[PDB]
């Protein structure tokens, strides 16, 4: 998910967008 | 500066929900 991928690990806002 | 790596949790997900995904 986005808390693993984002949260857990950090990442960009480009990466973050392939969650919206 | 470079759209570099960014810990997002908690309600930090919602404020980049709002300003990424969001018009």
């Amino acid at each position: 998910g986005v808390v693993e991928h984002c949260c857990h690990r950090p990442c960009s806002n480009a990466e973050f967008k392939k969650y919206c | 500066t470079f759209d570099t790596p960014k810990h997002r949790c908690g309600s930090e997900i919602t404020n980049s929900y709002m300003d990424l995904c969001y018009r």
